[PDB]
């Protein structure tokens, strides 16, 4: 039980750690193409 | 770009015109602002696609003989192509997908219509 | 052996031989309910024969197959309905498997339970099986007595039934520290997990209770529990139960809890109940805080390190972009004279005035109330040659005391200041004289600075029309102030006003910083403004979704609402105008306040991309995460930024690490002397720009900000709250190469490192220095670990945050505190056990004017 | 001497300290890796002797010492944990018939290992430390009891270890409790091919298949491998087939494919049997019979043509090699099987034949069973004729297309489904190089 309520919720950031990036990877995949236009 | 060459101040630049013999470049700063109005049916560029698609461009099936001897002459190329995986180049590796991978699009949809 | 026989057993007659069967079968379901798993069909309609009692066998004997099979919910229930071949205590990793598998279900029940209503549990909607086992479990858990470990699962399990028996019981068990610390423990955590806060708002509540039950509990804990709660009553509650205990230091202390932690709209209302209620004065004088501001301007007079010697190498390294440059350093003087009332400079170059401009003149006046911030009495004085009707060069020098006027007085201004609003509103409905307009700007700036969080409609009506004036100088401050009084959830109608005005009113600026204000009084709202948001958020011009992040920030700020960074993000991603993107960047770092952590690993992404604003807005949200804090592993990210082509996205990354590098310098971080180099380096640079010395004079000013001797807080972990004054000069500064005159408003963080001895009563600021060791960084600083042994001096100067904490008090002197050195250098306080006796006397500014 | 026999254990250890650290990729790679390396050195002789030392003093060493049961003593609660445990794992390691030669002591002591301090606490701790096979790998061998008389009841221990391994499929939690499983299962699955029918096989099916990477293709394929057996009686051919070509290489066997992948290669063989379709003996001359195949060629050379008694004979001669392999069951279907095989050629040719020329490869066979015998052929398709006694003449389609259809295509989806193959599957191997560069 116990020390997970400590450890354990402290895992919900990394499953946001995921939820950060692929956001962030569109960005460079459409940071890419309207980018990819100018070069 | 857009000059206006002189200043008040500035967004207060300042000496050159009290001090005198302004000559520069001097852009201001550009921007301009439009809608999604004209947005819209400007994005509406690209009756109409009904007319203009599958279904127009369904001419696809007259040169399969062609289609056919396009992707049987991509064939040829590449062997070649391959061959010299045994710098400078004719890649070994480079046209052979880029050779075939257009006509899929066309390829693939040749069949929707029906 | 092979179950065939069993197989076989099952659809035989007689519930004798069926049991049997069962008997039989259960014990040795573990290997053959494989081959059994196919009468399961049978078995199936064996538990519906009430006929047959011993079912629930194959009903756990199915839930042994399925959890052979994965299946659980089918488990769960048949070993529900076993309750009998089903026990707790039936030691099986199998058993131990289905009931913590049956567990988790009831938690999403009793959270979807706990969804609609909060006294869920209370009621039976929940299979009271799973609810009893679950409990059952927690009374084991209670009798595993570690209770976090049921507090946890009861966190989740949002019964208040467990945890405040699980609390009250152990309460007069024993810990007695710890039934305090267990609830923190919890407490804190509670502030860190809880989606709904009235669930941990309950906690709060029964929390300040269950140390109500006092034998002498800490308050600041309650103090932060209130303060996250804002109840004035548990204040009043423990200010009689204060009066009831009453000792100077404990409500000194308790007040100290509370000035340094209440919000200014907040307080007030225990200042007039306390009023109401009888008092203690000394209650009525810690509301005021002057005494900091004093013993910070003492601290500050006292411990300021100014070098301006190097500023002037600063300075006199040129005067250049007219103004532009030239202004940045009369901000950077502000800094090392923020609230230390001192001219230095301002007397050195007079010529400097005529090398200010219109803006800089009205900045350079606004560059005094920053030096004298904290003068309560002198800083309109201060202005008075410069206020207006004592005229002065320029209508802006002249419009700068105005907003310089409540730099000092903010949130203490307001007579003046709706005074100055008489002026504003004497002006508010003509007067279109740019030089009006600043002089109705400036006051226009200086009216919300002090009307901050405090609602006044005035306030946002006289700017409303100043506002609606439409000038760009003036109608723009309106956009803030406005704002700035109903920070906080504000109005709708103001938002639909300013979201009109923002649609309706023609500028870019006027239209600008409007969402400012829409972010403004969307605070903490959170879920509220979303709409707004959205609005925002599907605005064609950036303004809206520019302000939006602020907006989702001041809501979602501190707390990471995920949903929100991942709208922020998805946004930042999703936007053309990079400055929204870099905006929503930067307002990341709010939401994202409180986890620095990942911060450096989040803009670890951003840190590289091929766009200077995604780079740009970097700098700040990381720079401003660990502004108060260290992670020279998230600083060392930025060094590279430093080297981006652009000056201007340097000038952010000087900026952003110097946000974070105050106090922190010298081996403690070598680096430093680079980045203060650095800046000299530029500042030296002819090459770099007034971008880059910019911000490179500005944030070695930064460092240096206070005599270089004060912080940069916000949600101090000192109260372990927010306080929404540090926020504001940020997001004020947010904007400042677009609109230039603002940075200033950087002055609310500034934080003392103050240690001084104060009292538990009125004050002789007995200073002594408690000698603890620690590593010494009081040694570590700008020139011009802990091994629990003597400090060598611990009055005042440098401390840290940390150097704090590792330095005690001795018992020897006259006074203690019962808080124990509590911890916190700005809030310093030595209480005072044995008065009119040695242990001196030691006077101030304050002790001669106040 | 011994040293360098426990300085490899040492280094072990030093590498079971890497899991000590944390998991342990490294450590049973390396444990694996050394598991190949267990070979060389070996003995017990100061190996285990001082090894008592090296481990003194735990009580399960101690308890090991009964399998030690020698001369050692000599000299030498944390640093001998799993370790100890990592020994034991040795500790069944060393008892391959390597240091060892009847297990049933050790029989009493896996139970006596694995039950104690052991099958316990390890779900994701002990990473497949667990060798089930090792476990079972020693009844294996005793199963070629016999002689126990099982032994007991019948036989329970091994009942109880299907249950003892049920109880890891209780323990495999799927937390990653896994790898070992479907081996508890291959057993379970080949203790069903000892006497069993598997067709628990698909409630063993319908759990999983070993899920997923982290397993040992060998299993992986091995589990494969039963897995066709299961189709085998089953009587799916393809999928069993699919099996074993998701077997063979494949799990890359090499060592094992000399007697074992014969194995596996025996039952392939069989199956384009099962499907008539005799692929070329051609290699399957050889690494091969020698002791696999050409009975199956004896059956191919028969199936070839199918000729009952001709093909009789072979299972007549190789029947015990058959029922050695227990593959006797099979090919009684393929008789005539192939005896239809060549009615499709005896010239379903023309569009017909008469009745009784068709009758008369059966008047070279059997008469009016004729009419069954090609509604028995009829029956199943395997040709695609036509016929009416009333005419008595035997119709024999065209069995022509010009095919225009997706058959083909089916073929292609099937090319399609491997258009992503490694397509896809360099995005799985594009992580491994590039994010171990952000290490």
């Amino acid at each position: 039980y116990f020390k997970l309520k400590k450890l354990e919720k402290e895992y919900e950031l990394l499953t946001l750690q995921e939820d950060y990036i692929k956001d962030e990877q569109r960005h460079l995949k459409r940071e890419l193409k309207r980018a990819q236009e100018e070069v | 770009d857009a000059f206006r060459l002189i200043d008040t101040g500035a967004l207060i630049n300042i000496q050159a015109l009290i001090h005198g013999l302004n000559r520069h470049y001097y852009s201001l700063n550009i921007d301009y602002h439009k809608t999604a109005k004209e947005t819209k049916m400007l994005m509406n560029l690209h009756y109409e696609e009904k007319e203009e698609s599958n279904l127009a461009a369904t001419k696809s099936m007259v040169k399969i003989a062609e289609q056919y001897s396009k992707r049987i002459e991509e064939e040829k190329e590449l062997t070649e192509e391959e061959l010299k995986t045994r710098v400078g180049r004719q890649d070994p590796k480079k046209h052979l997908s880029e050779t075939a991978d257009e006509t899929l699009e066309n390829n693939i949809v040749s069949v929707l219509t029906a | 052996t092979t179950a065939a026989p069993l197989l076989a057993l099952l659809r035989e007659n007689q519930d004798s031989v069926k049991t049997y069967a069962l008997e039989s079968i259960n014990n040795v379901v573990d290997q053959l309910w494989s081959e059994i798993s196919n009468e399961l069909p049978d078995i199936e309609a064996l538990y519906d024969d009430d006929t047959f009692s011993d079912r629930e066998m194959a009903a756990l004997i199915a839930s042994k197959v399925y959890y052979n099979l994965g299946e659980y919910e089918s488990a769960v229930k048949y070993a529900l309905a076993a309750k009998d071949r089903f026990d707790i205590d039936e030691k099986s990793q199998f058993v131990e498997t289905i009931v913590s598998k049956s567990i988790e279900m009831y938690v999403q029940e009793a959270s979807k339970q706990y969804t609609k209503d909060e006294q869920f549990y209370t009621k039976d909607i929940i299979d009271p099986k799973l609810t009893s086992i679950f409990e059952r479990m927690i009374e084991k858990c209670l009798k595993a007595s570690e209770l976090k470990l049921a507090l946890g699962i009861a966190l989740e399990g949002y019964r208040l039934d467990i945890i405040e028996s699980a609390l009250k019981s152990k309460l007069d068990q024993d810990s007695t520290s710890e039934n305090v610390k267990i609830i923190n423990y919890l407490l804190t955590l509670a502030i860190t997990t809880v989606t709904n806060s009235k669930f941990r708002s309950s906690i709060l509540r029964k929390s300040f209770d269950f140390l109500m039950n006092m034998p002498n509990c800490d308050y600041l804990t309650l103090n932060k529990v209130v303060v996250n709660l804002n109840d004035a009553g548990l204040a009043l509650q423990l200010f009689k139960k204060l009066k009831e205990e009453n000792d100077e230091g404990l409500s000194a202390q308790i007040a100290f809890d509370l000035v340094s932690s209440a919000s200014q709209q907040l307080l007030e209302i225990l200042v007039t109940e306390l009023t109401a209620q009888g008092y203690d004065p000394a209650l009525l004088n810690i509301l005021s805080g002057l005494p900091t501001c004093d013993y910070y301007n003492t601290f500050l007079l006292n411990n300021k390190n100014i070098d301006i010697g190097l500023l002037n190498k600063s300075k006199s390294s040129l005067d250049g972009k007219f103004s532009l440059f030239h202004t940045a350093v009369s901000v950077a003087n502000g800094f090392m004279h923020a609230g230390t009332t001192d001219n230095s400079f301002i007397k050195a170059n007079l010529p400097w005035l005529g090398k200010a401009q219109n803006w800089a003149k009205f900045t350079a006046t606004a560059s005094l109330g920053v030096i004298h911030k904290g003068n309560l009495l002198e800083g309109k004085k201060v202005m008075a040659p410069y206020l207006p009707g004592s005229r002065a060069s320029s209508r802006f020098i002249k419009g700068g005391s105005l907003y310089g006027l409540g730099l000092i007085y903010a949130g203490f201004g307001r007579d003046t200041t709706d005074y100055l609003k008489n002026i504003i509103v004497e002006n508010s409905g003509t007067s279109g004289d740019e030089d009006v307009d600043v002089l109705l700007h400036g006051a226009s700036l200086g009216i919300g600075l002090a009307a901050m969080g405090s609602a006044n409609i005035e306030v946002y009506e006289a700017l409303k029309e100043v506002l609606y004036n439409d000038s760009a100088t003036s109608g723009e401050a309106a956009a803030l102030g406005m704002g700035l009084c109903m920070l906080g959830t504000g109005k709708p109608e103001a938002i639909h006003d300013m979201f009109t005005y923002s649609q309706e009113t023609q500028h870019g600026n006027i239209t600008r910083g409007l969402a400012v204000g829409l972010a403004l009084i969307n605070y903490g709202r959170q879920e509220l403004a979303d709409d707004l948001i959205t609005k925002m958020l599907a605005s064609d011009e950036s303004l809206l979704r520019y302000g939006g992040a602020f907006t989702i920030a001041l809501a979602y700020a501190g707390t990471g609402n995920n949903s929100a960074v991942k709208r922020l993000l998805h946004v930042a991603v999703s936007d053309s105008n990079d400055d929204v993107r870099r905006a929503a960047v930067i307002a990341l770092g709010f939401v994202l306040l409180r986890d620095y952590t990942t911060v450096p690993r989040i803009v670890q992404l951003l840190s590289k991309s091929h766009n200077a604003h995604v780079r740009c807005g970097t700098a700040f949200a990381l720079g401003i995460a660990c502004a108060g804090k260290g992670l020279q592993s998230a600083i060392d990210v930025l060094d590279p930024l430093t080297k981006d082509p652009v000056d201007f996205v340097r000038q952010a990354a000087m900026i952003a690490l110097s946000m974070i590098l105050i106090q922190q310098t010298e081996k403690l971080n070598p680096q430093v002397a680079d980045i203060n180099k650095n800046f000299l380096s530029v500042i030296t640079n002819k090459h770099q720009e007034g971008l880059a010395k910019f911000g490179a004079c500005v944030a070695q000013g930064i460092m240096n900000a206070g005599g270089r001797n004060v912080t940069i807080q916000l949600e101090n972990a000192d109260t372990g709250t927010l306080d929404t004054k540090s926020v504001v000069g940020l997001v004020m500064f947010s904007q400042f190469w677009y609109w230039f005159p603002l940075a200033h408003f950087l002055s609310l963080s500034f934080t003392p490192t103050t240690v001084i001895g104060i009292r538990g009563s009125d004050q002789a600021i007995p200073k002594f220095q408690m000698n603890c060791y620690a590593k010494e960084d009081a040694f570590s600083y700008p020139r011009m670990k802990y091994s629990s042994k003597p400090y060598k001096v611990d009055n005042m100067t440098r401390i840290l945050p940390q150097q704090s904490r590792y330095i005690s008090f001795i018992k020897d002197d006259r006074f203690v505190p019962v808080r124990k050195f509590k911890g916190n250098n700005g809030v310093v306080v030595l209480r005072d056990r044995e008065p009119k006796e040695p242990v001196a006397l030691i006077e101030t500014v304050r002790q001669m004017k106040d | 001497m011994a040293s360098t026999a426990v300085m490899m254990d040492v280094d072990s250890s030093g590498v079971n300290d890497l899991h000590h650290s944390e998991k342990k990729y490294a450590e049973e790679d390396q444990v694996q890796e050394l598991l190949k390396v267990l070979n060389e050195i070996s003995k017990t002789t100061l190996t285990l002797d001082p090894r008592y030392i090296w481990r003194s003093l735990k009580d399960l060493s101690s308890l090991r010492n009964q399998e030690l049961l020698n001369a050692e003593t000599l000299c030498f609660k944390t640093i001998e944990v799993t370790a100890e445990i990592n020994c034991f794992m040795h500790l069944l390691v060393q008892l391959f018939l390597w240091d060892s030669k009847e297990l049933e002591q050790l029989v009493e002591f896996n139970r006596k290992v694995v039950i104690p301090n052991l099958l316990c606490y390890y779900n994701l701790r002990s990473l497949n430390l667990i060798n089930a096979k090792l476990w079972f790998y020693i009844y294996l061998s005793h199963e070629t009891l016999a002689r126990s008389s099982e032994e007991i009841n019948s036989d329970n221990q091994n009942i109880i270890l299907r249950s003892t391994m049920m109880k890891f499929l209780k323990i495999a939690s799927l937390k990653h409790d896994n790898e070992t499983k479907a081996m508890l299962i291959n057993l379970i699955l080949r203790d069903f091919l000892n006497n069993g029918e598997v067709d628990s096989a698909s409630d063993f099916i319908s759990k999983l298949e070993y899920p997923h990477t982290d397993v040992s293709s060998s299993l992986e394929a091995r589990y494969f491998f039963y897995l066709s057996k299961i189709n085998a009686i089953q009587l799916d051919y393809s999928t069993a087939n699919e099996y074993i070509i998701a077997a063979i290489r494949k799990a890359p066997h090499n060592s094992k494919s000399l007697g074992f992948l014969q194995q596996s290669n025996k039952l392939h063989c069989c199956i384009q049997l099962l499907m008539g379709d005799i692929p070329e003996l051609s290699f399957f001359h050889q690494s091969n019979m020698q002791k696999s195949l050409l009975p199956y060629y004896h059956l191919t050379k028969a199936v070839k043509l199918g000729d009952l008694k001709k093909f009789t004979s072979t299972i007549t001669k190789y029947k015990q090699l058959l029922l050695k392999d227990d593959t006797y069951q099979l090919c009684v279907r393929l008789r005539s099987n192939v005896i239809k095989t060549g009615i499709r050629i005896i010239s379903l040719t023309y569009k017909k034949i008469s009745l009784r020329d068709i009758c008369l490869k059966l008047n070279l066979d059997s008469e009016q069973t004729v009419e069954y015998m090609v509604s028995r052929a009829i029956r199943d398709g395997v040709i695609e004729a036509k016929i009416n006694h009333e005419d008595g003449f035997i119709e024999t389609t065209e069995l022509l297309n010009i095919y225009d259809s997706e058959d083909p295509q089916q073929v292609f989806d099937e090319r399609i489904k491997f258009a992503n193959q490694l397509h896809d599957e360099y995005l799985v191997s594009m992580r491994y190089p590039e994010d171990k560069k952000t290490q």
